[PDB]
């Protein structure tokens, strides 16, 4: 205090002004959603990207309802995903795609891998990761129209071998949404929203906010105790 | 004569069961924490008025065994002006905790930008002033008058009836029955709301609620229920003292105070170390 | 087809260019090192701490 | 950079005036902004400050009460105030710009001043020298005196050189006694110990020729020298 | 059968260079250092605490005056320290968030950074403007850059995950040079106090040296059993410590080609993230997982001066050119100095 010059008087009131700056920014940035977006390749992800009126990392911005919605894409990253995923571990929720009309249809050089099959493995995998814990996971399957049109004269039994019930749209979606479902293994911790998207159905981002609305208030009641 | 033994065995438990608890959570939060985001200041401010509280017992249990004032009017001036205000404080910090977590769910948004640093602060300054404006009416009520041959106690001297009412019905009005009416309403509120959130939690945050709401009510309803009866038979044209109902009146009112200091003791394990909102549950040096 | 063949060749390539370089014994760099070491063990100032009316830090 | 003042004109005694200085080519709210004056004929003397933030102000013993400095960011200007004006207020007016951090040179860049015509544990410093005779291609040594130790207890040295060339404004020649400023030739040096302190020229050239002045920033207030007119 | 033959040719050459390594080991470091008595207990206390950062830390790098300091956060930010008073010098917004990597120019000129963007953006500090610029951005990666470190005010190297490194011309921002040859990923690279060679250590368990202005592999060194994560270079320039995922540290040496020692205890099961000589290398030192670095004596590979005080992993450590302090960050948003 009394020790300093005047030259180091101003050094501080300069450091004073940029600590000010910084906790605003700090302040400001805290009230934003994170949504980090996955899918395994040519799942309908660009449409659902399109829908909602939208190298390295690619994100896109939007605002609904006075929230600030960032969305990040990170298809194009083709290293080690034990690398770089723990730079997403405190977001909000996990967007995930999929498509119901590839249950019959050849992925890799090897005939016997079908994607639907891949696609539960991507799943598992993302699900049940050390990092992800305690994150809910927003779910979309595409592509619905085409798996009615496609199952009239191809049957479910061509990837499920222990289905034993009928051939209608309305069975077949709900047991493929059902064993979608059964892969979450901590059940206590986390919460799993499903959802049938459509052409017409803008509903899809409406469906969105409604489950960041559940997480927030969740997160609330971890802050003023009670949890 | 069994007054004086139930006091001193009460404030003996109370005092035995609550400083330590304060102690650990100041010392905690204060000297361990490198960082403290806003419910650390709130449950460091009602350890601080818990021992405010907590601190003033010696006197009364020298009054209660010696059988005389020993400590002067400014001594019986200050110990009461501290009770008073320690007490007001604790009680509205606990209304002021109850309110945060409604908002917190009635509104998730709007309480994303309004619960920060320098509004909790705000909010506890002016508490406390409040708090301090609020125990005034003790500080021009308890004066020193010889008891025996050689025996002196303090104790009020209203100059009239009319404002033995007043002291004692503000007192019940302001102390006891609005706090008491916002905790219950934003609890209920809390509670109804709760039940279309489709995701589950219903093991062990019910019986937190439960449990703040008999904790308050147990300890801070009879003496503001013989603060109203004594209130009453004021008004009524009777004097205190007159008569067995007088007597017995007078007499249930030296234990009940007794049994208020021990809420002071039970405010650290609830708001700070149950498991329900576990802000102290992780870190204990108790083993 | 002949693009393994490139690169089985270029990997022969390498560690043969690899394979001729002169080495020396242990023994030699452990005495170098520990020479290293011990030569500027006095201007260490964690390894022998100066006294307070020096210290930047305080 | 360019820093233009505006106001500047006769005044009759008492009255009041208003001066200006627009800032054009930086980032004018990272700085911290003086007012200096200079007499029609004598050295220069130090007038009034303001810093970033607007945070601190600080006037001159003669004028503490009487003057008003201001700023304003959103359009980038700077304001003086003026107010009961005697007849040692005719002078001409520099504002001159200023950064504080570790590192950092002050006082790098001067306007070009306006002109008004009116119609104590202060350091004393002690030009002691007022002209010297010289030829080009020669060495020169001009040296300057204190009252006090420039030298604070962190190891710096508070003194600072400026040269002023016929019908110009003065343009910093070194920083805190030893440091070249940027964009000034190599044959300029200084040196000294505390109370006395030396600026050597070598090599002469043309143009090189003007009054030189030194100035301490130990304290305020800052206090000037006289100046030495080098002659040729 | 031409692929065979190349193939077993590779074998034979690889079982060449296995004997040729076999015949040069006598005997190991910790048996000609067996009369050296050992540095006894070391002791370092927290004279400095810097605050101001709102996420987790990912980088730090050290000026050569000894005075200034550079750090990197995932809230966006490059921060610019005055570690004597504990004042703010710089603070710079960046435009990519995802960040891992922070350069100091040994003139004090320019800083660097990089990260998910496959980008490395420099940046000017001395300005007539009083702000600090963005002066160029250079793209030609195809993965996430992981290190960076400048030569002098135009020349720079960096490191990427496409298995490939970079040697770059800043003026005209072209690659001068590329070098290929790992088949995973290259976290970490270190200089030598010359310019004249350096050192990368990659995610398939391998390490090489290559030279600067041939721009060839000149040497490789196998031996941890998981990824790298952190390499350092010895003072006089003649070896260099590297620490990988299995809890393990180690020595290697470039003129007998061989392996030196490991630094590694019973307790620890957990990760290196990053590693420091001292001035006179006698004190390794070490981050680790458990919120807590350790230091090494280098000569004996026996000693734990835990210097605990973190509440979460320690992400980047550094020692001063002079030597009188050191420096950790960490995933809580804390700076430490400690001497
Ligand atoms: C469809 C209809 C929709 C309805 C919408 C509303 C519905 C329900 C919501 C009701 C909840 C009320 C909102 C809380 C206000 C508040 O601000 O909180 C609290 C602020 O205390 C206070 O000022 C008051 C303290 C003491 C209570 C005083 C109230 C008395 C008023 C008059 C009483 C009259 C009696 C009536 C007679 C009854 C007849 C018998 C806790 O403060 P604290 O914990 O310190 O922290 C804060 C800061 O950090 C941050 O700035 C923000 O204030 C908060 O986020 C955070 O609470
Ligand atoms: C023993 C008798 C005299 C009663 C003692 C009264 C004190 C116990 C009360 C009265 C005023 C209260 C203070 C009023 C204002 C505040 C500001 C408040 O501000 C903060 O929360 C600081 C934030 C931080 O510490 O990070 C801290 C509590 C404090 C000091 C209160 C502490 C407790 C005080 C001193
Ligand atoms: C006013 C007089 C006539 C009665 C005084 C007693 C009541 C004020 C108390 C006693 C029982 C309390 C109730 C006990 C149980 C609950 C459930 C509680 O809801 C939860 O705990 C939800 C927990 C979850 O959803 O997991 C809401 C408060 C409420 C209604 C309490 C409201 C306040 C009550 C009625
Ligand atoms: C049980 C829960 C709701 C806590 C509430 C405690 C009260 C119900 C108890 C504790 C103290 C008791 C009192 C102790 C002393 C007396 C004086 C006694 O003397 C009289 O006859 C006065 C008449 C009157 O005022 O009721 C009447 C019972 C009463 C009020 C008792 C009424 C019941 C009280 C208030
Ligand atoms: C909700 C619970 C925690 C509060 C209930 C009050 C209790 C703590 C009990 C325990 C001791 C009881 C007291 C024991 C002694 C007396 C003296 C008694 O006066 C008499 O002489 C009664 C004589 C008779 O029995 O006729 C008046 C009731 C009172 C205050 C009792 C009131 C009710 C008290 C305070
Ligand atoms: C938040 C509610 C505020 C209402 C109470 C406020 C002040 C009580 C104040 O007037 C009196 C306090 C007395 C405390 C202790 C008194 C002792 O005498 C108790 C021992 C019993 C005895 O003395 O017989």
């Amino acid at each position: 205090g009394c020790t300093l010059s005047a030259e180091d008087k101003a050094a501080v009131e300069r450091s004073k002004m940029i600590d000010r700056n910084l906790r605003e920014d700090g302040e400001k940035a805290a009230r934003e959603v994170k949504l980090l977006l996955l899918g395994a390749g040519e799942s309908g992800k660009n449409t659902i990207v399109k829908q909602m009126k939208i190298t390295g990392i690619v994100e896109t911005h939007f605002t609904f309802k006075d929230l600030h919605f960032k969305m990040f894409d990170v298809g194009a990253q083709r290293s080690e995903r034990k690398k770089w995923i723990h730079c997403f571990e405190g977001v909000t929720a996990i967007i995930f795609c999929v498509a119901l009309s590839d249950y019959d249809l050849v992925l890799a050089e090897d005939e016997e891998m079908n994607r639907m099959h891949a696609s539960m493995k991507l799943f598992d995998s993302i699900c049940n990761n050390k990092w992800f814990t305690d994150t809910s996971i927003i779910l979309f399957l595409n592509k619905k129209d085409l798996f009615e049109e496609k199952i009239k004269k191809s049957p479910l039994t061509i990837c499920y071998p222990e289905y034993a019930g009928s051939n209608t749209y309305e069975e077949a979606a709900a047991y493929i949404q059902c064993q979608f479902e059964d892969l979450n293994k901590r059940k206590d911790t986390k919460e799993i929203y499903t959802h049938f998207t459509c052409s017409t159905d803008t509903k899809n981002v409406q469906f969105v906010f409604d489950a960041v609305t559940d997480v927030i208030i969740k997160n609330n009641l971890k802050d003023c105790g009670l949890f | 004569e069994f007054i004086s033994l139930l006091a001193i065995i009460l404030l003996s438990v109370a005092l035995a069961v609550g400083l330590p608890g304060n102690s650990f959570v100041v010392w905690s939060i204060l000297k361990r924490m490198q960082k403290r985001s806003v419910t650390a200041l709130m449950v460091l401010n009602l350890a601080l008025a818990d021992l405010a509280v907590l601190l003033t017992a010696p006197f009364f249990l020298h009054f209660l065994a010696q059988g005389t004032w020993s400590f002067g009017l400014a001594g019986c001036r200050l110990c009461h002006y501290v009770c008073g205000v320690s007490m007001y404080a604790s009680v509205w910090l606990i209304t002021a905790m109850s309110l945060d977590r409604s908002l917190a769910v009635a509104r998730p948004f709007v309480s994303q930008k309004l619960r920060t640093k320098a509004m909790a602060r705000r909010v506890l300054a002016g508490i406390w002033v409040l708090s301090f404006l609020l125990a005034t009416p003790v500080l021009a009520y308890r004066t020193v008058v010889p008891w025996k041959t050689n025996m002196s106690l303090c104790f009020p001297r209203y100059p009239s009836e009319g404002h033995r009412a007043f002291h004692l019905i503000f007192e019940a009005v302001t102390g006891f029955l609005l706090p008491f009416l916002i905790v219950v309403a934003s609890y209920s509120d809390i509670g109804r709301r709760l039940q279309a959130r489709r995701f589950r939690r219903s093991r062990r945050t019910g019986r937190l609620v439960v449990l703040i709401i008999l904790t308050f009510a147990a300890f801070w309803l009879p003496y503001h229920v013989v603060n109203l009866a004594e209130a009453g038979r004021a008004l009524a044209g009777q004097a205190a003292g007159l008569g067995l109902v007088g007597k017995r009146l007078s007499l249930a009112r030296n234990v009940l105070i007794a049994l208020a200091f021990l809420s002071s003791s039970v405010n650290p394990v609830l708001y700070a170390f149950a498991g329900g909102g576990l802000l102290r549950s992780a870190g204990v040096g108790f083993v | 087809n002949t693009a393994s063949i490139a690169q089985a060749r270029k990997l022969v390539e390498q560690l043969k260019m690899e394979a001729n370089i002169d080495r020396i014994k242990v023994s030699k760099a452990a005495a170098d090192l520990m020479a290293y070491c011990e030569a500027h063990a006095k201007e260490d100032p964690l390894l022998t701490p100066v006294p307070a009316s020096e210290n930047p830090f305080r | 950079v360019q820093l233009v003042e505006s106001g500047g004109g006769l005044v009759q005694p008492g009255g009041s005036r208003k001066l200006s200085c627009s800032a054009s080519g930086f980032a004018f709210s990272s700085f911290g902004m003086h007012w200096v004056r200079q007499a029609p004929e004598k050295g220069l003397e130090w007038v009034a400050y303001i810093s970033s933030g607007s945070g601190t102000i600080y006037y001159a013993d003669t004028v503490k009460g009487r003057f008003t400095i201001s700023r304003d960011d959103p359009k980038n200007t700077l304001f003086l105030q003026m107010t009961s004006l005697r007849s040692e207020d005719t002078a001409m007016y520099y504002c001159v710009r200023s950064i504080y951090y570790y590192g950092s040179s002050p006082f790098d860049f001067w306007g070009q001043g306006t002109t008004l015509t009116v119609s104590s544990a202060d350091i004393v410093m002690t030009q002691a020298t007022s002209s010297v005779p010289v030829t080009p291609g020669e060495s020169v040594s001009i040296s300057c005196r204190s009252s006090k130790s420039l030298l604070h207890s962190n190891g710096n040295t508070y003194l600072y050189w400026f040269l002023q060339r016929p019908g110009q404004s003065p343009q910093l020649l070194i920083y805190r006694m030893s440091n070249l400023a940027s964009g000034v030739p190599d044959r300029f040096s200084g040196s000294g110990s505390g109370t006395a302190f030396t600026l050597t020229i070598s090599r002469l050239e043309a143009e090189d020729v003007g009054v030189y002045y030194c100035m301490q920033h130990l304290e305020y207030p800052l206090t000037f020298g006289a100046g030495t007119k080098l002659e040729l | 059968s031409e692929l065979d033959q190349l193939r077993q040719e590779a074998e034979q050459l690889k079982n060449q260079i296995r004997d040729a390594r076999k015949a040069c080991a006598d005997a190991t470091l910790s048996q000609i250092t067996n009369n050296i008595d050992p540095v006894g207990r070391i002791q370092m206390r927290t004279r400095r605490t810097l605050r101001g950062h709102l996420a987790k830390i990912y980088a730090m790098h050290w000026g050569t005056d000894s005075r200034l300091l550079v750090s990197a956060s995932q809230d966006g930010k490059l921060i610019i320290w005055d570690s004597y008073t504990t004042n703010k010098v710089h603070a710079i917004p960046l435009r990519s968030s995802w960040v891992m990597t922070c350069a100091y120019a040994p003139s004090g000129n320019y800083v660097a950074c990089g990260g998910l963007d496959n980008i490395c953006s420099i940046y000017n500090l001395k300005t007539r403007e009083g702000n600090v610029r963005v002066s160029r951005e250079l793209a030609g990666h195809t993965g996430y850059l992981s290190c960076c470190r400048f030569l002098d005010d135009n020349q720079i190297v960096t490191s990427s995950g496409d298995t490939t490194c970079a040697l770059w011309d800043i003026e005209t921002g072209q690659q001068t040079t590329t070098f290929t040859g790992h088949t995973g990923d290259v976290m970490s690279l270190s200089l030598a106090p010359d310019t004249r060679l350096f050192v990368s250590g990659a995610c398939d368990a391998s390490a090489k040296l290559w030279d600067v202005r041939e721009g060839m592999c000149r040497q490789t060194f196998t031996g941890h059993e998981s990824d790298i994560n952190a390499i350092c270079f010895f003072p006089n320039g003649n070896a260099f410590a590297t620490g990988s995922d299995d809890a393990t540290c180690r020595l290697f040496d470039l003129r007998a080609d061989q392996e030196l020692m490991t630094y590694s205890h019973d307790n620890i099961i957990c990760g290196i993230t990053s590693v420091s000589f001292s001035k006179s290398g006698r004190l390794l030192l070490a981050g680790y997982d458990d919120f807590n670095c350790n230091v090494w004596d280098a000569l004996k590979a026996d000693r734990a001066g835990v210097l605990a005080g973190h509440d979460n992993r320690v992400s980047c450590l550094g020692v001063t050119d002079d030597g009188m302090a050191v420096a950790t960050g960490s995933w809580d948003s804390f700076l430490k100095i400690w001497n």
